[PDB]
């Protein structure tokens, strides 16, 4: 086509989606990770995670307001990944890298799994 | 704005 | 903070949101523009437009499944702007620029209004 | 991935 493109548009959209999440506006699901609860937008979760994409395209699970994750999932690892979904920024630290990588593998977030593997390999 |  | 950032994350999210729109997955509103209907996600509309942000933060309008736009709004101008919301690409042409600018002014999409004004000024 |  002969379209023009606004470079900062995708980033501005994600910033506003994160502002809606922070104010709990039009969030339609709560993700339960052991004792912890995280409110989010199903569309953003699907757009970032192969696991959520599979869950919310399922004809019965698409209508659930609560999703319980596997008990082995660490709430902090989930929190860090949820923040990454809504910001593009990943808070990867020596103290959380193992939990973040395991959570990213479960959530099917291949770019996160890739950077965790590289950061671990460099420390070996 | 750019030409993509 | 000490975060790392994935450059293509915002663009990848928007691409997936557009794929969900194309397959009519988790769309929660229909925008009526005279004889034409457009299905979309309320969160994306709010993230892109000052008008939709005001409508869907309203305690009664947030629950509507149908929104009717002003009869002066051109369906093609709306279609072009809806495509821009979901892709960052604006199909701006001599034959549609007036309708696109008027629709962007109504929808409160200031970056679009700005490029339309500049493109019109250059032709004068 | 980059340092933002
Ligand atoms: O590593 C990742 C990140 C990811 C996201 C999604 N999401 C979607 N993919 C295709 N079309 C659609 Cl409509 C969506 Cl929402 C699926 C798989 C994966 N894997
Ligand atoms: O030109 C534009 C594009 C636009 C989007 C929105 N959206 C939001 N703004 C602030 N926080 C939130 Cl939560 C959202 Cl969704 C509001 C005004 C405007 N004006
Ligand atoms: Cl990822
Ligand atoms: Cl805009």
């Amino acid at each position: 086509d002969s379209c023009i493109q606004f470079t900062r548009h995708a980033s501005d959209v994600l910033l506003n989606l994160n502002r809606l999440r922070s104010r709990d506006i039009l969030t339609d699901v709560v993700i339960v990770v052991s004792r912890e609860q995280f409110r989010a937008h199903k569309t953003v979760l699907m757009a970032c995670s192969g696991l959520f994409y599979s869950i919310f395209t399922d004809q019965l699970k698409c209508n659930l307001s609560v999703i319980n994750l596997d008990p082995e999932i660490n709430p902090e690892g989930f929190c860090i990944l949820l923040d990454f979904m809504y910001t593009s920024r990943l808070n990867l630290r020596e103290g959380n890298i193992m939990a973040v990588m395991a959570t990213a593998m479960y959530l099917q977030m291949e770019h996160v799994v890739d950077t965790c593997r590289k950061f671990i390999k460099a420390s070996e | 704005w750019v030409i993509p």
